[PDB]
């Protein structure tokens, strides 16, 4: 039926949100895209902007594909943002 | 960039080892 | 703790999720009016396929209704209804 | 698309009350 303000406000306001984000002719991977935390969402006013302020990484199993040939599971290390601000913009 | 192979695996992502 | 493939896996697969939309995407022509807050959550098609000659595309959508105060410069705000795009459903179908 | 007037509002959201 319909979202009240209140809850509209706060789930929208500039914080860290899961985004599943592309990874990037031999290989491929799969997933080719992964689910990362990247800040998003708005802020007071448009003179303000959404950034990063505390980031880290976080380590994903990936499958490396050589169609018709092999396949293995490898590590690779994508950046999170754990915090965000709302900052002037420049 | 940085993918660090660890197993051969199956089609679910399993060791074949495994 | 290293995520594990399967779950890697499912997670990112073709589904319907929480997106941060500006609300000047649904309602552009609307300079007159400043919107609070300005981008609302809605669930849209996101993720990838297990073939490149696929994309994960909408499939079923309908609108959802959302309380937004919407400010005129100078002479106050009222609190109203707007009504937003969303994705029910989503699947890998080819580019064609 | 489309506006549902619900209230004239303060600067919280909140609906303004009438006066008398």
């Amino acid at each position: 039926e319909v979202v009240k303000f209140m809850d509209v406000y706060q789930r929208s306001y500039c914080h860290p949100i899961e985004t599943l984000v592309d990874i990037f002719i031999e290989y491929i991977f799969k997933p080719s895209c992964v689910p990362l935390m990247r800040c998003g969402g708005c802020c007071n006013d448009e003179g303000l902007e959404c950034v990063p302020t505390e980031e880290s990484n976080i380590t994903m199993q990936i499958m490396r594909i050589k169609p018709h040939q092999g396949q293995h599971i490898g590590e690779m290390s994508f950046l999170q943002h754990n915090k965000c601000e709302c900052r002037p913009k420049k | 960039r940085g993918w660090v192979e660890i197993c051969a695996a199956d089609d679910y992502g399993r060791c074949l080892t495994e």
